[PDB]
């Protein structure tokens, strides 16, 4: 695999790509 | 968080990981 | 706004664009 | 839940917002 | 809901969330 | 237009609905 | 160029691709 | 029209161009 | 990692992710 | 092949992985 | 047509739009 | 390659179906 920027909606779609049915979080504020 | 790790900075998808439920 | 039929990735785009810099939880079933 | 209830049926921006944080 | 800058083919994918089956204009000469 | 409105500024869901027909 | 099964938010995708500075006109049937 | 054409059967970037502006 | 549902053009984001500088090659069958 | 069956069934980022240049 | 920036994510959906069956490469290395 | 000319420059639909197999 490789390290890349994921921003945005980018960001949201690789999460839900690795995360898949155990969900996740996206927290910006942190 | 996040958005720094992943964005401002370059993360992987095993990093990515770190924010699944 | 509209009614929504959203699956897989489109849900996440559509919470995304509904949740801007409070971001969000995408929590499936089982 | 929310993730199958827009899917299978539909579902309003403003259920949607309750998983906001 | 929340204020973002949206732009591309992210800002039709919003016109397109939000309009559904109204319909939409995506004009950017104005 | 919808581009000053939305990209080059910030503009809500409400905003966006200007442009639906 | 080839032919495409295009639903959803995927049209507008490609309408936007399609179109490019001249924008578009989505509207679908009822 | 094009949006259930494209998605029930198929269509080409030749007819989506006629929804340019 | 879990396992993935992908159709169409979601196929093409995940090799996008997955492969990152590297790039890839989308060969469908006939 | 590999676009048929992450769609008609399911398939590994493992097995993407095998498509990368 | 047009002639636009297509960068990403953006560059590999529209090369599955322009190519689909055909299939493609995506190759930034070169 | 495809990303200086599709992306650092313009590029056509008609130039991206150069990367077509
Ligand atoms: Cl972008
Ligand atoms: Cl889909
Ligand atoms: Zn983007
Ligand atoms: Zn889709």
């Amino acid at each position: 695999f490789v390290n890349q920027h994921l921003c945005g909606s980018h960001l949201v779609e690789a999460l839900y790509l690795v995360c898949g049915e155990r969900g996740f979080f996206y927290t910006p504020k942190t | 968080g996040i958005v720094e790790q992943c964005c401002t900075s370059i993360c992987s998808l095993y990093q990515l990981e770190n924010y699944c439920n």
